[PDB]
Protein backbone atom coordinates (compact mmCIF):
# COMPACT_ATOMS: atom_id res chain seq x y z
CA UNK A 1 0.00 0.00 0.00
CA UNK A 2 1.06 3.32 -0.84
CA UNK A 3 2.74 5.57 2.07
CA UNK A 4 2.23 9.00 1.01
CA UNK A 5 -0.60 10.90 1.23
CA UNK A 6 -3.50 10.08 -0.76
CA UNK A 7 -7.01 11.63 -2.02
CA UNK A 8 -10.16 9.68 -2.40
CA UNK A 9 -13.16 10.90 -3.02
CA UNK A 10 -16.36 8.67 -1.99
CA UNK A 11 -19.86 8.95 -2.68
CA UNK A 12 -21.81 8.89 0.05
CA UNK A 13 -24.58 6.68 0.17
CA UNK A 14 -27.87 7.61 2.41
CA UNK A 15 -26.63 5.30 5.57
CA UNK A 16 -23.46 6.90 5.55
CA UNK A 17 -19.56 6.60 4.32
CA UNK A 18 -19.30 2.85 5.92
CA UNK A 19 -16.63 3.67 8.39
CA UNK A 20 -15.30 4.11 11.73
CA UNK A 21 -12.90 6.36 13.25
CA UNK A 22 -10.82 6.13 16.59
CA UNK A 23 -8.75 8.51 18.07
CA UNK A 24 -8.59 12.59 18.36
CA UNK A 25 -7.59 12.06 21.79
CA UNK A 26 -4.66 12.64 23.63
CA UNK A 27 -3.05 14.59 20.68
CA UNK A 28 -3.49 11.52 18.39
CA UNK A 29 -4.77 11.63 14.83
CA UNK A 30 -7.90 10.24 13.16
CA UNK A 31 -8.00 6.52 12.34
CA UNK A 32 -10.24 4.52 10.47
CA UNK A 33 -11.10 1.37 12.79
CA UNK A 34 -13.69 -0.57 10.80
CA UNK A 35 -14.45 -0.91 6.86
CA UNK A 36 -18.25 -1.96 6.57
CA UNK A 37 -18.44 -4.20 4.29
CA UNK A 38 -20.79 -3.41 0.95
CA UNK A 39 -20.68 0.21 2.65
CA UNK A 40 -19.22 3.35 -0.34
CA UNK A 41 -15.81 2.97 1.83
CA UNK A 42 -15.86 -0.37 1.04
CA UNK A 43 -16.62 -0.22 -2.65
CA UNK A 44 -13.82 2.64 -3.66
CA UNK A 45 -11.77 0.16 -2.49
CA UNK A 46 -9.60 2.59 -1.67
CA UNK A 47 -9.55 3.10 2.17
CA UNK A 48 -7.92 0.73 5.35
CA UNK A 49 -8.03 0.09 8.93
CA UNK A 50 -5.04 1.54 9.83
CA UNK A 51 -5.05 4.84 7.45
CA UNK A 52 -5.10 8.29 9.45
CA UNK A 53 -7.55 10.53 8.15
CA UNK A 54 -5.65 13.91 7.18
CA UNK A 55 -8.40 15.85 5.98
CA UNK A 56 -12.15 16.16 4.86
CA UNK A 57 -13.32 18.58 2.22
CA UNK A 58 -9.72 20.92 3.14
CA UNK A 59 -10.47 20.41 6.73
CA UNK A 60 -7.56 19.76 8.03
CA UNK A 61 -8.24 16.98 11.12
CA UNK A 62 -4.37 16.69 11.16
CA UNK A 63 -4.68 18.44 14.86
CA UNK A 64 -8.44 17.72 15.25
CA UNK A 65 -10.63 16.01 18.53
CA UNK A 66 -12.54 12.64 17.96
CA UNK A 67 -15.78 15.12 18.25
CA UNK A 68 -14.55 17.50 15.24
CA UNK A 69 -13.60 14.58 13.23
CA UNK A 70 -17.00 12.91 13.76
CA UNK A 71 -18.38 16.46 12.94
CA UNK A 72 -16.79 16.90 10.09
CA UNK A 73 -17.58 14.11 8.10
CA UNK A 74 -20.79 13.67 9.11
CA UNK A 75 -21.85 16.99 7.63
CA UNK A 76 -19.30 16.69 4.60
CA UNK A 77 -22.31 16.52 2.23
CA UNK A 78 -22.54 13.48 -0.62
CA UNK A 79 -19.03 13.96 -2.22
CA UNK A 80 -16.92 13.42 0.34
CA UNK A 81 -13.06 14.38 -1.04
CA UNK A 82 -10.94 12.84 2.24
CA UNK A 83 -6.70 12.94 2.42
CA UNK A 84 -5.87 9.95 3.86
CA UNK A 85 -2.16 8.21 5.33
CA UNK A 86 -1.69 4.45 5.89
CA UNK A 87 0.22 4.28 9.15
CA UNK A 88 -0.31 0.57 9.58
CA UNK A 89 2.89 1.39 12.82
CA UNK A 90 1.25 3.73 14.36
CA UNK A 91 -2.64 1.73 14.58
CA UNK A 92 -0.97 -1.43 15.69
CA UNK A 93 1.13 0.76 18.31
CA UNK A 94 -2.50 1.70 19.74
CA UNK A 95 -4.16 -1.26 18.87
CA UNK A 96 -1.53 -3.28 20.77
CA UNK A 97 -1.51 -0.94 24.11
CA UNK A 98 -5.45 -1.34 23.83
CA UNK A 99 -4.56 -4.91 24.37
CA UNK A 100 -3.58 -4.14 27.62
CA UNK B 1 -12.10 5.09 24.22
CA UNK B 2 -14.36 6.17 21.36
CA UNK B 3 -15.22 5.08 18.04
CA UNK B 4 -17.43 6.20 16.02
CA UNK B 5 -19.33 5.23 12.73
CA UNK B 6 -19.45 7.94 9.99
Amino acid sequence: IPREPRRIVIHRGSTGLGFNIVGGEDGEGIFISFILAGGPADLSGELRKGDQILSVNGVDLRNASHEQAAIALKNAGQTVTIIAQYKPEEYSRFEANSRV
Amino acid sequence: KKETEV
